RNA sequence: GGUGAAAUUCUUGGAUUUAUUGAAGACUAACAACUGCGAAAGCAUUCGCCAAGGAUGUUUUCAUUAAUCAGGAACGAAAGUUAGGGGAUCGAAGACGAUCAGAUACCGUCGUAGUCUUAACCAUAAACUAUGCCGAUUAGGGAUCGGACGGCGUUUAUUUUUGA
C-alpha cells in the first residue's frame, strides 16, 4: 500500500537531486525530502540583556541577531520532537501550525 | 446546459474560441494600406509579416517583424482594408 | 607597566571567545592580532573533565581575566564570538554567553559584538559516512 | 562574601523529576529595578524572604 | 585538569627561571589617513628595542580592523569595517593607508530571503597609480507596493542584461582616479546610487551595495606620497 | 582531543589558541520552491566559440509521405577491470582503545585500494509513477511556467512603442 500519495518526497518531474548531510548525525538524505527549520534569534537570551545594555559604551545599544538554518533526517526529527505522528485523517493537512499570539 | 442550441452560438461566444476551434474556421488576420509621411504612395502590408517591408519610393522602412504582428513605425497610420 | 593616558580616555581590547561543544577559550590580544595579553581555558578551573564545556566553569575563567587584565590598563573590550565552523555545528557552545556576562558584571567595558565563524562556500567531505554514527 | 538578600514575588509552576523542587522568581529588595530566576528546595508562598550567596547563576526557563 | 599530565616538560626537562615578560613592552599610537574624520584610532603593544632586534622591523606588515562607524562619527555606517596597514613608524606613531573593505556577516544574513533574486557579478580593475585591485557587487529585487504576485523573480535572459550593467559601470567610474580619490567614492556610496539609475529599465532591484574590496598589486613605495595625506 | 562516561594519541624539542603569507587537489553553501530542461541515465559559479531542440505566431510550401514493432542497432548512475597523470578530504581491507559472559560489530584514534582525469571495456539497480504506445468522448474550481491578443491606471528612463 501507498501510506502518502506523495510518497512522502516531494519530487515529481525530475528524475535526480543532489543530497545533504543532516545536522545531526551528519547522514546523506535528498534535499526535497528533509525537514528545514529557519531560527531567528539575539545574540544573548533576554534576562541578559539588561547586564550588556548598561555596560556598553555607545548610550542605548541593539544587540545583533543570529540566522541558522537547521535540517534533518525523519529519524532525527521526530526523536528529537520536532515533529510527531498525526492520525490517519490529520495527515493530509499541509498548513502550518497557527503560533501563539497572545500567550494566555 | 443538458439543452443547447449549438447551431446558433452568439458572436460574442465566438470571438472568444480559439481561430481552429469554432464552428467553421476563419483566420484572424488582414491586409492594409499604409500612409508614408514621406512620401504619398500606398503599399499593401500583411498584419503579420515576417519580413522588413520597403516602400517602393524613397526607399523607407515601414515595419519591423516579431513574434506576433509586426510592429509599424511610431510616424505612420494604417487603414484596415 | 601600562600605557600612559589621561583619566578621561579609556584604552581598547578585543575578547576573541571560542566556544566548543566540548572546551571553551576565553582569549585577549591587543587591537591587532599578533600580540596575546592573557588566555585561559575552562579545563584549567575544572577537575571532572566532563565539565570543561559547563556554564559555570566559563564564568570561572572569565572573572580572573578582568583582574590580570586590570592592572595592564586596558579598560574596554570588543567581542567575536565563534563556534567550531568548517564542517561543525556553527552553532555557539552552552558556555558561549556564560563568559560574556562575567566580563560586563565585573567592570569592563564593552562595545562591537560580533559572530566571526568560519562558512564554506562548498565543503570536502564531511566525517561519519553515509548512514551517520548509528547510537 | 557581600550576600544578597532577595524577596519571592510570584511562584512559576513546579519543577523536578520527583517534584521535590519548585521554581520561584525573586527579588533584590535593595534594587527594585533588577530581577532573575531563581531555583529553591523547599515550600514557598509569596512575600517569603530568601538568602543568596551568589547572585549570577540564574536557572533554565 | 591538574592531574592529566604524563609526558609533562617532555624528554627531559628543567623548569625556567626568569617570568614576567610583560616588563620590556613599549606603547605606540595609530594615525588615520587624510579623508576619514578622526585620526586616533587605539594603542598597540611591542617588545623594546634592543641589540640584534629592532622595533621598527616589527610595526611595518600589521593590519587593524576598524568600523566605519568609529572613523566618520556616524552609527549609520555600521555594517562596514575597513583595514589599515602600517607603512612608516615617526616617534611614537604609526601610520597607516588604505588595505580593504567588506561588510558585516549579520548584515549579509539578513538581505538574502526567499522568494526573491539574487544577483552578484565581480571584475578586476586598475587606477593611474599602479593599483591592482578587485570589486564585487550585490543586488536583489524590488516588490512593487500594489503587487498581489506572492514571488518576484526576474528571467535568467534579464539577469544576464543586469550583469552586464554592473561590470560596464565599474569599469568606468574606476578607469580614471587614484587610490585615494577612489576611497572618497566608497563612503557615500556613490557606485549603489549611480548602478540603480541605469538597470532601472530592465527591472528595479533594490538594494544594490558594493560588497567587499580587495587589492592584489602595489607599486613602488613611495614615501612621499605617503606623508601628503598624514600630518594634515 | 574525544564520549552517556573513558582510554589509545599530541605536548614547555612550545601542544591547543592568535594574526599575516604560500602551494596543492576536490567541491560550487545561503538565494532553492508541491519551480525549469532532456529519450531515459542525468543536469546549478562567470565569460567566449561550436552545432542541436520544444512551444507559440502564419491568408507560406509538399500531398498520404502515417501508428506500433519479432530478429537488429545507439546511449545507459554506483561499484568493478586495463594503461599513463594526479593523490587535499573521506575511507572497503588492516592495526589498536573501550563495552560485553563473548564482540572478528555498533563508539574512538590511524590507515591501503578507491574517491578526480585521458584512451579503451563492463551493460546491471526499489533503472519506481512498482501504472507500455497512438486516437476519441466524459465535471466544477483556484494557483503556476513559456508565447500571443485586449484593457483602466501607477512607476519610470534622451523617457514614447518597449520593461515592471
Ligand atoms: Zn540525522
Ligand atoms: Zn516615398
Amino acid at each position: 500500500v501507498k501510506k502518502r500519495k506523495n510518497n512522502g518526497r516531494n519530487k515529481k518531474g525530475r528524475g535526480h537531486v543532489k543530497p545533504i548531510r543532516c545536522s545531526n548525525c551528519a547522514r546523506c538524505t535528498p534535499k526535497d525530502k528533509a525537514i528545514k527549520r529557519f531560527t531567528i534569534r539575539n545574540m544573548v537570551e533576554s534576562a541578559a540583556i539588561r547586564d550588556i545594555s548598561d555596560a556598553s559604551v555607545f548610550a542605548e545599544y541593539t544587540v545583533p541577531k543570529m540566522y541558522l538554518k537547521l535540517q534533518y533526517c525523519v529519524s532525527c526529527a521526530i526523536h528529537g520532537k520536532i515533529v510527531r505522528v498525526r492520525s490517519r485523517e490529520g495527515r493530509r493537512n499541509r498548513a502550518p501550525p497557527p503560533r501563539v499570539r497572545y500567550n494566555k | 446546459v443538458l439543452a443547447v442550441d449549438l447551431l446558433n452560438p452568439s458572436p460574442a461566444s465566438e470571438a472568444r474560441k480559439h481561430k481552429l476551434k469554432t464552428l467553421v474556421p476563419a483566420p484572424r488576420s488582414f491586409f492594409m494600406d499604409v500612409k508614408c509621411p514621406g512620401c504619398f504612395t500606398i503599399t499593401t502590408v500583411f498584419s503579420h509579416a515576417q519580413t522588413v517591408v520597403i516602400c517602393q519610393g524613397c526607399t523607407n522602412v515601414l515595419c519591423q517583424p516579431t513574434g506576433g504582428k509586426a510592429r509599424l513605425t511610431e510616424g505612420c497610420s494604417f487603414r484596415r482594408k | 607597566l601600562g600605557p600612559q593616558v589621561r583619566e578621561g580616555e579609556l584604552v581598547f581590547g578585543v575578547a576573541r571567545i571560542f566556544a566548543s561543544f566540548n572546551d571553551t577559550f576565553v582569549h585577549v590580544t591587543d587591537l591587532s592580532g599578533r600580540e596575546t595579553i592573557c588566555r585561559v581555558t575552562g579545563g584549567m578551573k575544572v577537575k571532572a573533565d566532563r565539565d570543561e564545556s559547563s556554564p559555570y566553569a566559563a564564568m570561572l575563567a572569565a572573572q580572573d581575566v578582568a583582574a590580570r587584565c586590570k592592572e595592564l590598563g586596558i579598560t574596554a573590550l570588543h567581542i567575536k564570538i565563534r563556534a567550531t565552523g568548517g564542517n561543525g555545528t556553527k552553532t555557539p557552545g552552552p558556555g558561549a554567553q556564560s563568559a560574556l556576562r562575567a566580563l560586563a558584571r565585573s567592570g569592563m567595558k564593552i562595545g562591537r559584538i560580533e559572530d566571526v565563524t568560519p562558512t564554506p562556500s562548498d565543503s570536502t567531505r564531511r566525517k561519519g559516512g553515509r548512514r551517520g554514527r548509528r547510537l | 562574601a557581600p550576600v544578597k538578600f532577595v524577596k519571592v514575588t510570584r511562584v512559576l509552576g513546579r519543577t523536578g523529576s520527583r517534584g521535590g523542587v519548585t521554581q520561584v522568581r525573586v527579588e533584590f529588595m535593595d534594587d527594585t529595578t533588577r530581577s532573575i530566576i531563581r531555583n529553591v528546595k523547599g515550600p514557598v508562598r509569596e512575600n517569603d524572604i530568601l538568602v543568596l550567596l551568589e547572585s549570577e547563576r540564574e536557572a533554565r526557563r | 585538569v591538574g592531574k592529566n599530565k604524563r609526558l609533562s616538560k617532555g624528554k627531559k626537562g628543567l623548569k625556567k627561571k626568569v617570568q614576567d615578560p610583560f616588563t620590556r613592552k613599549d606603547w605606540y599610537n595609530i594615525k588615520a589617513p587624510a579623508p576619514f574624520a578622526v585620526r586616533d584610532v587605539g594603542k598597540t603593544l611591542v617588545n623594546r628595542t634592543t641589540g640584534l632586534k629592532n622595533a621598527n622591523d616589527a610595526l611595518k606588515g600589521r593590519i587593524f580592523e576598524v568600523c566605519l562607524a568609529d572613523l566618520q562619527k556616524d552609527e549609520d555606517h555600521a555594517f562596514r569595517k575597513i583595514k589599515l596597514r602600517v607603512d612608516e613608524v615617526q616617534g611614537k606613531n604609526c601610520l597607516t593607508n588604505f588595505h580593504g573593505l567588506d561588510f558585516t556577516t549579520d548584515k549579509l544574513r539578513s538581505l538574502v530571503r526567499k522568494w526573491q533574486t539574487l544577483i552578484e557579478a565581480n571584475v578586476t580593475v586598475t587606477t593611474t597609480d599602479h593599483y591592482l585591485l578587485r570589486l564585487f557587487a550585490i543586488a536583489f529585487t524590488k516588490r512593487r507596493p500594489n503587487q498581489i504576485k506572492k514571488t518576484t523573480y526576474a528571467q535568467s535572459s534579464q539577469i544576464r542584461a543586469i550583469r552586464r550593467k554592473m561590470v560596464e559601470i565599474i569599469q568606468r567610474e574606476a578607469a580614471s582616479c587614484t587610490l585615494h580619490q577612489l576611497v572618497s567614492k566608497l563612503i557615500p556610496e556613490v557606485i549603489g546610487r549611480e548602478i540603480e539609475k541605469a538597470t532601472q529599465g530592465i527591472y528595479p532591484l533594490q538594494n544594490v551595495h558594493i560588497r567587499k574590496v580587495k587589492l592584489l598589486k602595489q607599486p613602488k613605495f613611495d614615501l612621499g606620497a605617503l606623508m601628503a595625506l598624514h600630518g594634515e
